[PDB]
């Protein structure tokens, strides 16, 4: 019900302001919260009655309200502050407490290592047992965002698609995975098939053939 | 009119962080509040918690942070019950959240009792007007709306048009203040209202201050007494669990000088105990030793005594 | 601290109970609530209960077929849930419930889990990913698993340097697939073995899986 | 000459066990002290804290362990800082580390008011003389510097040869003593310095201390008054951060009641509030409610009063 814009970005040392837009019923009549949640755990309080502080959280992080909007200052942006940030407050036409839909913040303080890709042929076990799968998997890829597009020849599939989100690695480098179902007779009949990986902006496309090795 | 005894829960707030003042009859009657009163040989009739539900939208936040018109419309079923309840032959204690149900058992013993007197036992006067404190400030501001004095400056909130004003400044006494606003001070100065400042008590002492006292309400004439005492009056190392904790208060034995005298004037006919809020405690120890006062002040105001009582012939 | 419990894999239509304990001897005059997260989307609140539980209010997301309990005395608050669909999935919080000038939620736990899939328990195909950069890379495909996890070795694990495996896909159906990979030198394909030991201990499936079809 | 208020901080001490106590005027700055004073309509101006640098090896072992000439040389140029202070119309706060400080501000007060008279608040008389108790004693011991009889028995350390005893044994009085050595008893017996013990205290009452106090000091001419407060007066449930925390000592209602005292009194040029040592609490708590109730004191002694004071005439 309140609006916050989905991401936000900087190197450490750098500040953001997250922004939190509702109506009326909430943000122009009641008090916002703002909860940090930290990738993987539950989400920690950080401020009430729209700026107050809580213990231990230091002065870099500042709240604001006005009319119908909330926002969310953070300063001297650091490492271990990437996180999911949501704001909250009572709506009082429908009678509950409402959340924004959160932010993720990422501090860019690693570089742009774009995605290590490889990709397989369906297998002669699967094929034998009538079934076809291409595997691209996709590594040591930094930031954690990436996007895919399988094509048939020329033509874009969007149909038989599954890809993981992004996960960490070893090395604080992030891994995903995108596995497209076919026929035998689809791998049969295209002169090969592509995965399409875009990272920041810039692809990187991988191509496989049913002619082997 | 105070033959036995009545005892009232009353579990009112605005919610905010004094929020756990509504859970204190609960803690009182957890302090074995009825044996004590049992034990002192008095019939007692337990009239239960009464509903507090807001006005007019009973929603999730109203409850978290509560109206004026709730609380002013709450002590008006009050009234009804403490009235009802006198008018039966009973001494009213009514076990309180947070010091605004003053409202309702005052404007209820004055109904069938009106030429009672109040000793206000308290570190504050709760003597602010609606035009004095902030929207919050219902509980430290109850007096302006049962002196007939101040009607003048007091203006009409709805959920308290039914109180009439049950009170002249000459019948109200003080006991414990430290913690006074100025609007405050000068109402007390104003109109010549009579009080023991906690710097009173160090000059006086607590039998001087409880001498001085009755000789100014019921010295040339006997009247029924309205102990409105508040748990905050106490110093905080005795009192811990409570929302306004001011330092440099009574002492056990203060506090229970006071209550050893009004019941020895056999004149008392209701007694409120309020600001007990379990939520702010330290500890379960210190949820449970508020408590444990707060269930001695009433004993001792109904007959409790450090050196005996009772009756016995013993054997050989 | 708050800590939930008693999440796990419900299958649709199914029933489930959670609990939290608190620590705080202050829980028992404290509102507390019930937020959950959908698996990677935001947070809904989805009911709230107070001190005593005179009263209970409830989102329209889980309203009749959910009920908040608490019991002070065990210093424990409760969930049923009922009638559980896919859209239940989420992770589920406990909190405290306070007021100021307005509302927060101050104190609150680490989460427990709640899985609504249709899907049944079995066990994967496995096939192997033949090689065709000097290194090269082969691998396992473990094929609609049910559910997580899959535990799997390379050469009972006398194989480690190099050896890469992806975080699964849940499909669409509610069924997992996951990669397996290593990196090795072209020299050494003849010679060596290479097989990728795999386990599904739920079905107490063992499946060892020799990678040699590179045909060149 | 009082007429406003002057903040001056001087964090001296003798190191050792008790080297924390350089750490008060910070601890009291952030109990709020400046607010509080402000916002008891005080003009104040606040001269920081004066440099404490040991005479003559300013290396880490002597900031540790600190030499007696370096006190006496802190000393002076504090009575110097407090003389200017006095000169251009102010009442001296010294927030201070250990109760030596009294050394060099009495000495200063002395010098443009020469008819002054002091209340020494103190469980302790500090009044050993250098040949009496340990290198270490010189926070328990500077009464004997400034007393004017004691000098045939008080010898010229370095540091100490500016010092021009300022006081008669007829201008101080003592309030709150409970641990007093006999070369000390001997002292305040042989030269006639009036005193009231924590015995006196159970005995007359804090108003009838106080009552005698003026008496004996402004009874028959006005003076200008030095309040020399040291913290661990107080009984040490009260104030727990302090080097020499000796049981039986004032209650909270007691030392607000003499600061309340010296206020009315309107003579009040300087106050020294000493021994407040943060590093000897059990908590931050501990070590926050002694800066509190250290803030409470002074602001008592600048007008702070329990039960209203200022301005309103108040609105409908
Ligand atoms: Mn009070
Ligand atoms: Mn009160
Ligand atoms: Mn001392
Ligand atoms: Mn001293």
């Amino acid at each position: 019900v309140l609006t916050q814009p989905p991401s936000v970005s900087a190197a450490p040392g750098q500040k953001v302001a997250v922004s939190c837009s509702g109506s009326s019923s909430n943000i122009g009549s009641h008090y916002v919260s703002w909860y940090q949640q930290l990738p993987g755990t539950a989400p920690k309080l950080l401020i009430y009655d729209n700026s107050e502080r809580t213990s231990g959280i230091p002065d870099r992080f500042s709240g604001s309200k006005s009319g119908t909007s909330a926002t969310l200052g953070i300063t001297g942006l650091q490492t271990g502050d990437e996180a999911d940030y949501y704001c909250g407050t009572w709506d009082e036409l429908t009678s509950n407490l409402v959340f924004g839909g959160g932010t993720r913040l990422t501090v860019l303080g690693q570089p742009k290592a774009a995605p290590s890709v490889t990709l397989f042929p369906p297998s002669s076990e699967e094929l034998q047992a009538n079934k076809a799968t291409l595997v691209c998997l996709i590594s040591d890829f930094y930031p954690g965002a990436v996007t895919v597009a399988w094509k048939a020849d020329s033509s874009p599939v969007k149909a038989g698609v599954e890809t993981t989100t992004p996960s960490k690695q070893s090395n604080n480098k992030y891994a995903a995975s995108s596995y497209l179902s076919l026929t035998p007779e689809q791998w049969k009949s295209h002169r090969s098939y592509s995965c399409q990986v875009t990272h920041e902006g810039s692809t990187v496309e991988k191509t496989v053939a049913p002619t082997e090795c | 009119m105070v033959h036995s005894v009545a005892v009232i829960g009353a579990p009112f707030s605005q919610g905010q962080k004094r929020k756990g003042v509504e859970h204190g009859p609960a803690a009182i009657r957890e302090a074995g509040l009825m044996k004590r009163l049992s034990s002192l040989g008095c019939h007692l009739k337990d009239f239960g918690d009464l509903s507090f539900t807001p006005v007019p939208k009973d929603d999730l936040y109203n409850n978290l942070i509560v109206n004026p018109r709730s609380v002013g419309l709450a002590n008006q079923e009050l009234a009804e019950v403490v009235s009802r309840a006198v008018s039966d032959g009973y001494s009213c204690v009514t076990l309180g959240g947070d010091h605004s149900l003053a409202i309702g058992t005052i404007s209820g013993h004055a109904r069938h009792c009106p030429d009672l007197c109040v000793v206000w036992v308290d570190a504050h006067a709760d003597i602010n007007t609606p035009l004095t404190t902030s929207s919050g400030n219902l509980h430290g501001q109850p007096v302006s709306f049962l002196l007939r004095e101040l009607q003048d400056k007091v203006p009409q909130l709805p959920g308290f048009s039914w109180i009439k004003p049950c009170i002249s400044s000459a019948s109200i006494v003080y006991i414990g203040l430290r913690d006074v606003d100025p609007p405050e001070h000068f109402i007390l100065k104003n109109y010549d209202i009579q009080y023991f400042s906690m710097r009173d008590i160090d000059r006086l002492g607590i039998q001087k201050v409880m001498e001085r006292t009755f000789d100014l309400l019921i010295g040339k004439r006997q009247r029924p007494i309205h102990l409105s005492f508040d748990i905050d009056a106490f110093d905080p190392t005795l009192a811990p669990a409570t929302g306004t904790p001011v330092v440099g208060g009574l002492t056990y034995r203060e506090g229970m000088y006071i209550a050893e005298e009004i019941h020895n004037t056999g004149l008392l006919s209701a007694l409120d105990l309020v600001e007990v809020n379990p939520q702010l405690a330290t500890s379960e120890e210190e949820a449970k030793t508020t408590a444990n006062l707060a269930v001695d002040v009433i004993a001792s105001s109904f007959g409790q005594t450090r050196e005996g009582g009772h009756i016995v012939y013993d054997q050989l | 601290q708050l800590l939930e419990s008693g999440g796990g894999l419900v299958r649709p239509g199914g029933s489930l109970r959670l609990s939290c304990a608190a620590s705080e001897f202050t829980f028992r005059y404290d509102y507390h609530v019930w937020v959950r997260q959908a698996p990677g989307k935001g947070l809904e609140w989805v009911s709230a209960i107070s001190g005593s539980g005179g009263s209970t209010y409830y989102a329209d997301s889980v309203k009749s077929r959910f009920t908040i309990s608490r019991d002070n005395s065990k210093n424990t608050l409760y969930l049923q849930m009922n009638s559980l669909r896919a859209e239940d999935t989420a992770v589920y919080y406990c909190a405290r419930l306070r007021a100021d000038l307005g509302l927060y939620m101050d104190l609150w736990g680490r989460g427990t889990l709640v899985t609504v899939s249709s899907a049944s328990t079995k066990g994967p195909s496995v096939f192997p990913l033949a090689p065709s950069g000097g290194t090269a890379a082969l691998g396992c495909l473990v094929k609609d698993y049910f559910p997580e996890p899959v535990t799997v070795s390379w050469n009972s694990g006398a194989l480690t340097s190099g050896v890469h495996t992806f975080p699964a896909v849940l499909q669409s159906s509610g069924l997992y697939s996951l990669s397996s990979v290593v990196t090795v030198p072209s020299s050494s394909l003849g010679t060596q073995t290479y097989i990728c030991n795999v386990n599904h201990k739920p079905s107490n499936t063992k499946v060892d899986k020799r990678v040699e079809p590179k045909s060149c």
